[PDB]
RNA sequence: CAGUUUGAUAUUGGUGUAUGUCUAACCUGGGUCCGUGAUCCGGAUCAGGGACAGUGUCUGAUGGGUAGUU
RNA sequence: AAACGUGUGCGCCGAUUGACUAAGGGUUCCUGGGUCAAGCUGAUCUGCCCAGGGUAAGUCGGGACCUAAGGCGAGGCCGACAGGCGUAGUCGAUGGACAACCGGUUGAUAUUCCGGUACCCGCGAUGGGGUGACGCAGGAAGGUAGUCCAGCCCGGGCGGUGGUUGUCCCGGGGUAAGGGUGUAGGCCGUGUGGUAGGCAAAUCCGUCACACGCUGAGACCUGAUGCCGAGAAGUGGAUGAUCCUAUGCUGUCGAGAAAAGCCUCUAGCGGCCCGUACCCUAAACCGACUCAGGUGGUCAGGUAGAGAAUACCGAGGCGUUCGGGUGAACUAUGGUUAAGGAACUCGGCAAAAUGCCCCCGUAACUUCGGGAGAAGGGGGGCCACUUCUGGUGAUCACUCUUGCAGUGUGAGCUGGGGGUGGCCGCAGAGACCAGCGAGAAGCGACUGUUUACUAAAAACACAGGUCCGUGCGAAGCCGUAAGGCGAUGUAUACGGACUGACGCCUGCCCGGUGCUGGAACGUUAAGGGGACCGGUUAGCUGAGAACUUAAGCGCCAGUAAACGGCUAAGGUAGCGAAAUUCCUUGUCGGGUAAGUUCCGACCUGCACGAAUGGCGUAACGACUUCUCGACUGUCUCA
RNA sequence: GAGGACCGAACCCACCAGGGUUGAAAACCUGGGGGAUGACCUGUGGUUAGGGGUGAAAGGCCAAUCAAACUCCGUGAU
């Protein structure tokens, strides 16, 4: 039937994007501690 | 009036519906309309407050001078008479001999062309507005302001009708359509007569699908639910709820005024 | 324990016979004006309420609404 | 070389196995080369590997224009900190405003390039006013796109086999945006004066007194001496839309965005950025797969048919993604079965049967709508003659207001209806498609919702009923607070609780618990008070009684459609072996040859009962139970 | 020419049966079946978050997981 995951670009970058991590101060630890963990991709 | 609708549907079977023979127009005025959306019983954080509403037809809102003080000795004509979604009872256009449009509630006995005047030199006719000072004891009024300049606040409903019983020193004694009586300032301002549409009780809405229109969403019974949700809930088969009747968070039935609420020096007697 | 609630006390004053009255603390989600293009906010100014209410500390009552467990 | 290419044939899809678009994917598109890895076999082929190439915009979608739900938010309010809310503003299309169509071309792009002809951008406000500006349903009319036919026009052909120079056969009978014109339809009073209102003004809007043209499908011309076309013709008629007139018209209650833009009033030669390939009912997206699943929107032909169903076809596409044989048992999807016809079984589960249009006819009961397509019965093909009747509209005349008019006239074309006779078959709704019906009981009034992935129900909801709370900064609810919803609502309103359409009704108990009201009096915390008794050598200091006080509780009344019960009162009305009855397969009657089930009664109610409602109820039900007719491989029995 | 009207495709759903059950599919296929102008279905954009949301109420749903989601940490819990 209709699985879990609809693709969305628009919808995926207004939820997880780094525009949305820098808003909330919890959001730019997720941010900050994936720059120390040697991330590539730094926000969705 | 009313007008029963003839058995042939299940659905539509003893229901009834508002004749409409009071309308004059069917369109709003344009200039007096500001949009509306429902709200659907959500505050600003998002999550239901209000139970059991949302999903109604579309309405838009019609500016109403529930104020009626900055119009003294200007006269002015019932040009229509309205449906109004907003509310209960209908809206009459008036226009002021000045040239400025305004709504307001459509007091019983009100028919299009009358003319109706502000201030105190208005004679008492349904329609006309007036302070409490210069009302007839014993009169009926409705669309009460609470404080001088505040609006209106109470029978504002159709049908609705307060009954002016004395006026001591600067405060006047009114019956409430609900029978409590209340001490108001004598510098309130009222509306002669009583609000109209009167047979609005009346209606039978008939099928679920009416009410849903209207934005009013189904009731759950608490014996219905779960413990977890509800006090009521829970048990095998149909009960009661096995305990004193409760609201869903707990609380019991009982009088919930505020005891200490200042209001009450303005209350000779609660209903 | 949250919540609801009682009293004392601080904010809290004048004056008369537990209870009146006054205005000045304090409250108006009352009117009008300005910042100002502004239903928020603040400052004026009239209109009221008024040492009451709200709030802090202390205190009795209720408290499966919630929480820890037998 | 079964699978790669070309040709022929055959079959399949065709409201899609065709042609596009958004989202998504991200080079899978084209050319050339390869066959090691991948392809559920194979490969010379590939959506695979390597190299190279390919996406052209003033007019298409979006940004530089507007705003909705909502987000962020200068100051600001609130909050121990973190942080929550929010004003001015600023973002935010899924909506509004805004200028291009036809044809050609490459291997890969085209409303983007090319050809032709077009179009838009380069005094007056931000303030006022008008407009923008709006639901749902329904029919009719006028048109067009498309389609069909033709004895007509143009181009071909004379039939491998009986006949085909003939109202015989095959193929084609087009052309957009813009401009000119202004029809059918729809809408609309003009002007003078005064003018408390539109934050200042207003000659504008509104209000008062007085006197008395706009838009618009389409048809025609131009665009077009062009382009297209089997380089000819490029006409006429019929039919006809879900498309246009139409944001129209009529009806109706549930009463149906904002801002920009435009108009008006006063105050005072250039044309930018992103997308443009390719897939898109799928072999490129979401499902780990080249997955029998899911995926919004547009295009929508012929014949039969009411239809976008269904059968065969068109435009166009596919037959590649393991094959070749072989009558084993057995399994699955289809098919037919003599005589019997539910005897199978927990149960008619499954299958069978009915099934379409027209006409006749239709019961109990009923809330008068219904039941009802009740039940049941008749006609159905083709040919000829005959009879009646729509639409269209040339020609013929006449009339005007002299036109894109009108009114008579009826050729040709084309629906529809009724009789008479005849012909063929086993069969005329001949294929596909296409209701089984009846009687009774239980529950729920009804349509609906529900346990995504074993329960669709008698459960939830519902319209209706009662009770309780709320006088507006309402009650209730989210929040520590601010602030919000309730509500831009106001006792005929809102919230909470139970019952659940409709009809007749809803009995007794306030002793318990809860709720409402009253508090004389008893008890009672902090606080006030500090009697009196101590330590030390009047002072300091420890413990500290009497007395003073509120809620609450004891107490007094009411309240049961409050939780509850039937001494506080002991079950009324109604029903009753029941969705309840153990004993129990109670007893009697009916149904059957045989009835632990079913229907009607009795009443010994283990252990019914009145808003956790009692008793009934027309209609309804993929609900449960029993019975009967039709029908059948369910069964004898395969 | 009204209707939470009737029959019936698209669309939404899931009552019955058979198949599938290391399936073509971690819920589907085939034939029947219900609604099909409304309390309807659907696209796009918003929004409600864990003792919390939402719920025509099944403890249902909240990323194949729900009588209290998932991830990291206390943590090498017991």
């Amino acid at each position: 039937s209709k699985r879990t995951f609809q693709p969305n670009n628009r919808r995926r970058a207004k939820t997880h994007g780094f525009r949305l991590r820098m808003r909330t101060r919890a959001g730019r630890a997720i941010l900050a501690t994936r720059r120390s963990k040697g991330r590539a991709r730094l926000s969705a | 009036g009313i007008r029963k609708y003839k058995p042939t549907t299940p659905g539509r079977r003893g229901s009834s519906v508002a004749d409409f023979v009071e309308i004059t127009r069917s369109t709003p005025e344009k200039s007096l309309v500001r949009p509306l959306h429902s709200k659907g019983g959500r505050n600003n954080t998002g999550r239901v407050t209000v139970r059991h509403q949302g999903g109604g037809h579309k309405r838009a809102y019609r500016v109403i001078d529930f104020r009626r003080h900055d119009k003294d000795g200007v006269p002015a004509k019932v040009a229509h008479i309205e449906y109004d979604p907003n509310r209960t009872a209908r809206i009459a256009l008036l226009h002021y001999a000045d040239g400025e449009k305004r709504y307001i509630i459509a007091p019983r006995g009100l028919s299009q062309g009358d003319r109706i005047e502000n201030g105190p030199g208005a004679d008492i006719k349904p329609g006309n507005n007036l302070a409490l000072r210069n009302i007839p004891v014993g009169t009926t009024i409705h669309a009460i302001e609470l404080r001088p300049g505040g609006g209106a606040k109470f029978a504002r409903s159709a049908g609705a009708s307060v009954q002016l019983l004395a006026k001591e020193g600067s405060m006047a004694h009114l019956r409430m359509p609900s029978g409590e009586i209340r001490l108001v300032d004598v510098r309130c301002r009222a509306t002669i007569g009583e609000v109209g549409n009167a047979e609005q009780s009346n209606i039978n809405w008939g099928k679920a699908g009416r009410k849903r229109w209207l934005g009013v969403r189904p009731t759950v019974r608490g014996v219905a639910m779960n413990p977890v949700d509800h006090p009521h809930g829970g048990g095998e088969g149909k009960t009661s709820g096995g305990r004193h009747p409760v609201s869903p968070w707990g609380q019991k039935e009982g009088r919930t005024r505020s005891p200490k609420k200042a209001s009450n020096k303005y209350i000779v007697r609660r209903r």
